[PDB]
């Protein structure tokens, strides 16, 4: 499960939102208004999805493998950028692996949902065609499927 | 187990209500929900319709794709953009055979003819797809393509946000119940929910509602019961919410007995698809036997399903179960032999495939890489143990449990249209209520691309429904107030009875969400073909399950909650309990064992194509508190041969 | 899971040491320990010897008899005080056959010839024994007598206290390690412990030490993993402490592979002894089949064990395991039919036996009565489900795991005397160190009366040892200081690394006791023939278990504790881990399946009387960190024939 | 597991020791020095042995069946005396059963451990005889067991 490093956590300085609390798909990350530091409120409900880890601007969040099956010592640390993500995998025995994978081929926030699509029409609303079809499918026409004789 | 730092209690009458009026309400901002938001925004313009998306967490990372995915499991390729082209007929055959003969082919063929377009849009939006030097999409198996998908959800989330607008997306709002038309008992009128960030009750009024809550997990006790109870293979974030509210509204369920048991890397549940299909990894038992070979003959009795290619997943699971029952564990994924074989002595080639292997994990199930790190397992040197996880209920993956939904007018046969008051694509038996992704049953193997696609299909159908039928649902204010009281009842119960004990979690007058969940998981594990009995069950065990679920259901009326987080947990438990009941009743109804490997009815151990080659559909009547079951015979819709 | 209200931290250097000098140190104030204190106090007078009893809890209710017991399971009756007299030879035969041929008959005959005197004293001290109108002790089966035993432990505690004196009883002191003679690597010199009520380290210097800590529970994941993880059938209070400290000292273990799987009422684990033997209750599968009969054929292969009467318990277990594997659950105890048949239409008779039935539960396992109450189960109306619990390791009950101990001079054959440097009754292979009750192996079926009796035997032997050998071991102060540092190391580690995380229980540099225990339970459950595999295992699984236990043992060096309670939990975990390792190594060594029903080695499924009719004894050498095993052939000591 | 009723618990502040804390075989019962009231500090380690329940002079402790398998509503309440114990079993459905069993036939604290026993002797120390034998066994002579030829 995830856990916050007190030395690096700043309870999200003056930003508009708390990154970890905002991103967690299972509502586990929250702030301790007293310490002004975050923590995982229910670790046995943590999917270890690393969303909080990736989104913490201070890199104050790490993941300690579930105790049920995890010997101590292992770690996976991501450094997510804009077009790629780097990972460092450290083994209990000291072995260190480094990888880097692409994550996006276009600028963030640049999606034009219906770019190049014609306007919808009441006539089209009655067809089986979805937005952009049949052009976006790549075929010479809407795909046909043989019905059982 | 949950131990809140401080209390966050509110009484229903102290919580303000926020009314939101919209035309199309999408419940769940995961892959299917985002697909619906995207497509709905396009057609909505024809009537100036308002589209609203409600998500319990944050759309940027919510749902099953929170970590990203390493591949798109459904890409037909009708033109040759990938390393292998396929036909729609072959795909439909493939899915029906994987379902051991039972799939709504009108629904499968329908998403199949649309899915490639969705994938192409995904790439257009920035998703990096693995490509060969020649520029072809890299195939994993026959139907999947590899992707650098760490940001798969954020990309899809951006598309949805750009389409519907951020002002139409409500996050951190948990929907717990649907609202029906005061003017019509079998029509939807909206839904109710509550914020998990502040005291606020939401009342959504809508002409069309689309269930996109994902499937259900944590119904069954997992193989790890401590912290790792959180390491469910399927999305721990999905708790059968759509199933609960839809069934309560009277929408018919189908194939709810069809759970999926994932065979994955042990404990961490890392993916095996790439290892098997791409790296050509072999799975062998403790003695070095490749059981897909030694157990092949045992599938001879399942003609002609056992002769299909690929072999149906449940039958593959069955071979695993036979090995487990014979005591031939550990079962190993021989990654070391796979990498060596593929590298062919080429050290640089080894480095390349080694990086590919780790990306397959780091792009979707980091826990498995972490497990390897903690246990000092280097895949190029030693094999990894694999095992089947506990059961999960969903309709987008290899399982086909979900609502009985209407298909396209050009593919759906008369045999399948009988139970729908209105014939709109992906609409349930409840007028105005649609179901997509995991929520739509009988048409599995949708996965990420297919789920997004089904959402698009339902969204267009929803706009068509609204413009053609012109509904004007009226919510019942009396029911809304009743639901508002029920929403915060657990908090009021905690305050009312906490003084009976010096310990908040040991009280004779209430159960906390984690306590009710532990109980649910034990009941299902021991009586509903969970891991406890190697997925076996019978009439008596299922009947006892219903008895124990009845006690639990009654005790839900005595649920307590100490903060908003736990209040959501309380309703997530309620949703799972009813989902569990439906699952048990469906398993009890079907007197055969059609999917050995997923579950075995020891009292009806054989597959029965003479009496059970049908979809099992059910309807729950809340007023009478009665379940009614019906058998809908399977009919082949698409042309194909074994 | 444990969530301390507040911290209670101490550094070793700041904790005061209290040195206690004594002649005989008894570790554990349960039934065997109280028997030792009682008898030792009698003979000690011959040399003005000091006897000291140390208990981690409070003797009044500590141990397996905390709730009381409903019967005394071992009463031979050599004169006719009960409804059925028996002979010692018949008893010895009975125990050897139940053990599937392997029991130290010198030890069994020895406690048996003494046990009735103990029972007679129990009654003299106030224990109410059920009696017939004629004044005879009421028999349950052939060897047990019914008792009104709610206060069984308090009565025995009073006798021990009156004998040894309150000033010689140390309560709330947890012993975690033994001390050896600085000048003799195979002689005991005392033990170290710590208070769980205040900061105080104890150093006990003794000439003879008697291990009476009870057996080991919670090594295996239970069938209930939430609050009910606490509902272990055997005493949750016993965590293999004696096994750990004794094996670390070099005392040889025997039959440690012999776990006991109790078949009891499901979930609550209420007793079945009275229901079966006294009420003549029938056990049937889900289809009304009485499997002791329908599965009779399966026992014919075991010769002559399968033809024995009564049928050996492991074989009885085997019959139900077959039913479970076939999926014929639920398994029912038909109490309703048992009561109806016993009453014979007499309503007053029914009320009488009905009260007897409830006393059987209320006198020893209240949880089962509570379960019935919560589930609205009236035994006169409907049957109750039964099931085998997870494995437990002990030597006083139906299991015979424990230390290899010396027998009496008049019964022990030379074949069994070889490994004992000094031939004192119940002394282990370590000079001056004795083992009793659950801690003494190879002589099971002692139960309450037998355990107290074995304690009496060891106590007299200890006095004889001291007066004859005049032992005078010297503790190693350097070792003591090292042990003191280790004792509180978990607290110091918590303080040193807690700042690495905002959550006390999610830290990368340490594991808390409950976390290490969850891990231990999962390892044992999945690889050491736990419930997960219906008690099946093989060489590969056992070897993997050792690998995983190695990781865990290494991580024990990184244990943390937040208060004294958790510090005890930390050491209780340490004790269980080594006990678990010994168990795995023993199961791995014995290449046969002698006790199907308790565990199955799928790679060696048959019972082997040609090469495995021997006791498996092992020794752990701490200095070399090596385990050594040897086979001691069984020899029949007492005259009897099948 | 056990739980303490705040209304009934007075923290044993009128006695020399805390009964529940003193009696619990698994060290679960302790005092919250703030409230001066007891509580079970680790319920999943509770054996439901009812020792604390029976020894609470205020009858402030009860047991709420483990949540894993216990529907709400059931209870077993003991009233332990000197020579007997009374039990009231209350079913979830409202049914109530009452029982009473003997627990001791002699006064508490009346045991004379070696009553009637002769004094130990060095000679006897070398025999197989335990205190009071062979007569406490019921026989004039020490029981013999046939050794196998
Ligand atoms: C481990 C794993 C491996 C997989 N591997 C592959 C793969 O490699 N390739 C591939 O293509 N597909 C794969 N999939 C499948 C894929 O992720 C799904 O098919 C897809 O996400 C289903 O979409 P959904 O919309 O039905 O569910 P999700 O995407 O899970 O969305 C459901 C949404 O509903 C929300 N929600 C739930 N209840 C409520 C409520 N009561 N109120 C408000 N919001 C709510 C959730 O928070 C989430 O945002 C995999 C899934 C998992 C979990
Ligand atoms: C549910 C159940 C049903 C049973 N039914 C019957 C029956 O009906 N009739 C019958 O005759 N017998 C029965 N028995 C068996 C009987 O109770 C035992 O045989 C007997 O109690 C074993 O005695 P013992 O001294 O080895 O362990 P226990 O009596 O359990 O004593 C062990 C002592 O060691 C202490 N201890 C442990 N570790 C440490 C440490 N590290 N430092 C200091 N002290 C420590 C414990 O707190 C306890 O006080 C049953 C047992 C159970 C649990
Ligand atoms: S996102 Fe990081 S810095 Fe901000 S509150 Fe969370 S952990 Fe602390
Ligand atoms: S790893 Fe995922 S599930 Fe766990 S706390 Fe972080 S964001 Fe939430
Ligand atoms: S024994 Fe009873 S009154 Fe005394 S502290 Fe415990 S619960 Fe409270
Ligand atoms: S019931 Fe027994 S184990 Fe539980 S707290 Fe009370 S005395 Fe302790």
């Amino acid at each position: 499960p995830s856990f916050v490093n007190p030395e690096k956590c700043d309870g999200c300085k003056a930003l508009e939102r708390t990154a970890c609390e905002y991103i967690c798909p299972n509502d586990l990350m929250t702030l301790d208004k007293e310490k002004m530091k975050a923590y995982n409120r229910e670790p046995d409900m943590c999917w270890e999805c690393y969303s909080c880890v990736k989104m913490c601007p201070q890199g104050a969040i790490d993941v300690r493998g579930y105790v049920d099956y995890s010997p101590l010592g292992g770690a996976c640390v991501p450094m997510r950028g804009t077009s790629d993500i780097m990972w460092t995998v450290k083994y209990r025995n000291g072995k260190v692996l480094r990888f880097k994978f692409a994550i996006r081929t276009t600028p963030w926030g640049s999606i034009q949902p219906f770019e190049g699509f014609p306007e919808p029409t009441e006539e089209a609303l009655k067809s089986e065609l979805l937005a952009g079809e049949p052009e976006i499918i790549g075929t010479s026409e809407f795909p046909q499927v043989k019905k059982k004789a | 187990v949950y131990y809140p730092k401080k209390y966050e209690l509110y009484k229903a009458d102290e919580v303000p209500t926020e009314v939101v009026e919209t035309d199309i309400l999408i419940i769940g901002g995961g892959f299917s929900g985002c697909g619906a938001a995207y497509e709905a925004a396009y057609w909505a313009k024809l009537g100036g319709l308002k589209v609203t998306l409600v998500e319990k967490a944050a759309v940027e990372r919510s749902g099953a794709v929170a970590q990203g995915l390493s591949a798109i499991n459904t890409y037909i390729d009708l033109t040759g953009r990938s390393e292998r082209q396929n036909t729609l007929e072959d795909y439909v055959r493939y899915v029906t055979l994987d379902m051991m003969g039972l799939a709504r082919e009108d629904l499968v063929a329908d998403y199949a003819r649309h899915v490639d377009g969705t994938v192409h849009l995904f790439e257009k939006w920035g998703l990096p797809i693995w490509k060969t030097p020649d520029g072809k999409y890299v195939r994993e198996g026959q139907w999947q393509i590899m992707i650098h998908g760490e940001s798969y959800k954020p990309i899809i989330a951006e598309a949805a946000k750009m389409a519907v607008g951020e002002e139409n997306i409500y996050e951190r709002v948990f929907i717990f119940e649907l609202l029906k038309d005061n003017n019509d008992p079998n029509a939807v009128a909206g839904a109710v929910g509550f914020s998990v960030r502040e005291p606020k009750f939401y009342v959504f009024k809508a002409k069309a509602v689309i269930l996109a809550t994902g499937g259900a997990t944590l119904l069954f006790r997992p193989r790890s019961t401590g912290e790792a109870a959180g390491r469910t293979w399927y999305a721990i974030f999905d708790t059968g919410s759509g199933y609960y509210m839809g069934l309560k509204a009277g929408a018919m369920l189908t194939q709810f007995e069809h759970r999926f048991i994932p065979f994955r890397f042990k404990d961490g549940y890392g993916p095996v698809g790439a290892w098997f299909l791409f790296f050509k990894c072999k799975a062998k038992n403790a003695y070095g036997e490749e059981y897909i070979k030694t157990r092949a003959a045992e599938l001879e009795k399942y003609k002609p399903y056992g002769a299909a290619q690929p072999i149906p997943t449940p039958l593959r699971n069955h071979q695993v179960m036979l090995e487990i029952m014979d005591g031939n564990q550990p079962i190993y994924m021989h990654t070391e032999e796979a990498l060596a074989e593929l590298a062919g002595g080429d050290k640089k080639k080894l480095k390349h495939i080694y990086e590919e292997a780790f990306e397959d994990f780091l792009d979707m199930t980091v826990s498995q890489a972490l497990l390897w790190a903690c246990q000092n397992i280097d895949p190029q040197e030693q094999p990894s143990e694999a095992a089947p996880a506990e059961p999960y209920i969903m309709g987008s993956h290899s399982g086909e449990a979900g609502f009985w939904v209407c298909g396209p007018e050009d593919l759906m046969p008369e045999e399948y249209a009988k139970l729908f008051p209105l014939k709109y694509n992906r609409m349930t038996t409840v007028k105005g209520l649609f179901a997509i992704g995991d929520c739509a049953g009988a048409n599995p193997h949708k996965f990420s691309s297919g789920s997004f696609t089904e959402g698009r299909i339902a969204a267009k159908a929803a706009v068509r429904f609204i413009l053609e039928q012109k509904p004007n649902p009226e919510i019942d204010d009396a029911v809304v107030e009743e639901l508002k009281k029920k929403a915060y009842a657990p908090m009021e119960r905690f305050m009312q009875y906490k003084d009976l004990s010096t310990a908040d979690d040991v009280n004779p007058e209430y159960i906390l969400p984690w306590q009710g969940l532990v109980r649910l998981q034990k009941i299902m594990d021991e009586y509903a073909a969970g891991i406890a009995t190697i997925y076996k069950t019978n009439e008596k065990m299922l009947q006892r399950a219903l008895e124990l679920l009845a006690f639990l259901k009654e005790d839900l009326e005595k649920l307590a909650a100490r903060d908003l987080h736990e209040l959501m947990r309380a309703w997530e438990l309620v949703h799972r309990v009813w989902t569990a009941e439906a699952h048990v009743r469906h398993m009890l109804f079907r007197k055969e064992t059609r999917w050995p490997g997923y579950y075995y009815r020891t009292d009806y151990p054989e597959l029965n194509d003479e009496e059970w080659k049908c979809f099992v559909c059910s309807k729950y009547d809340a007023e009478k508190d009665e379940w009614t079951f019906e058998k809908v015979p399977y009919v082949q819709v698409i042309e194909w041969s074994f």
